[PDB]
């Protein structure tokens, strides 16, 4: 019931200050009337985002650039892809090349299918199916 | 040959205007348009501990400006419901700006559609228009 919004970026230092335990409820609540661009940046500097993960996962469908991004890193954080593959499916507000640059060397076959996958999502082949030419014999 | 409008003021240092209920409640009943007994009847009806909101709002004989100079300090809630109907928006924004819920104030105004209105306000010559819009912000 604010009239303002820097009370907002305030109370989320507030909070995680504080009681950063219950902060996924306001962050819920809060989600609606709130620059999720600024939450994440903000985050970034505290480094505290494994925390908020699942909300982000909520976010995710008002398909923020930044948004996108800081999931992915922390998929790749967590080292899981099935959710990474659905959400640059069902989204693409974010650039390709870096997420390639990380997948294609994350030491496992999987994301490096994924670094190879993606690239034909910009049209490029000729290095997509030449990565996998190293790795998959088996008719990838 | 008789003044009305001023048998108030000298039972008013006697402080017994309750014993002019009987004969004005008769000269109401004949129905008389008078300001003099229009407002006498507001005024003791504030001080029988009373909530005579109604009979200000639906009395369209007294006058705005006496009762609300009356229930300045009394009761601005009644005060700034005489001015709306009398819309004194001056005395309006002279009292509840000062001390009151400015709720009021901005139902009144988005009611009164009144642009000049605005203008009077909307300058940053008044200290207390930051309160008044973190409101109307949710009035609206």
């Amino acid at each position: 019931k604010v009239a303002n919004v820097e009370l907002y970026y305030r109370a989320i230092q507030f909070y995680l200050e504080f009681k950063p335990l219950l902060l996924n409820d306001l962050l819920m609540v809060l989600s609606p009337r709130l620059d999720h661009t600024r939450a994440v940046n903000y985050f970034s500097k505290v480094k505290q985002l494994p925390l908020v993960k699942p909300y982000l996962r909520s976010v995710q469908n008002h398909n923020n650039k930044s948004v996108n991004e800081s999931l992915n890193n922390l998929f790749i954080t967590e080292e899981d892809y099935q959710a990474l593959r659905t959400s640059i499916d069902a989204y693409d507000n974010f650039d390709n090349i870096s997420l390639a640059q990380r997948l294609e060397k994350h030491e496992l076959i999987e994301f490096r299918r994924i670094a190879a996958y993606l690239f034909k999502g910009n049209n490029r082949w000729k290095q997509s199916v030449e990565l996998c030419k190293k790795d998959s014999l088996y008719k990838d | 040959q008789f003044s009305t409008d001023e048998l108030v003021a000298e039972v008013e240092k006697r402080n017994r205007l309750k014993l002019l209920l009987p004969w004005l409640e008769a000269r109401i009943h004949e129905g008389c348009e008078e300001p003099a007994t229009h407002n006498a009847l507001a005024k003791i009806y504030i001080d029988s501990n009373n909530n005579p909101e109604r009979f200000l709002r639906e009395n369209p004989y007294y006058d705005s400006r006496v009762v609300g100079k009356y229930c300045e300090k009394r009761d601005p809630h009644l005060a700034c419901v005489a001015y709306e109907r009398g819309q004194c928006d001056l005395e309006l924004i002279n009292v509840c700006n000062e001390n009151s819920l400015f709720k009021s104030l901005s139902r009144y105004l988005v009611r009164r559609k009144d642009p000049e209105l605005w203008g009077s306000v909307l300058l940053e010559s008044n200290p207390y228009r930051r309160p008044l819009i973190d409101q109307v912000v949710q009035t609206a």
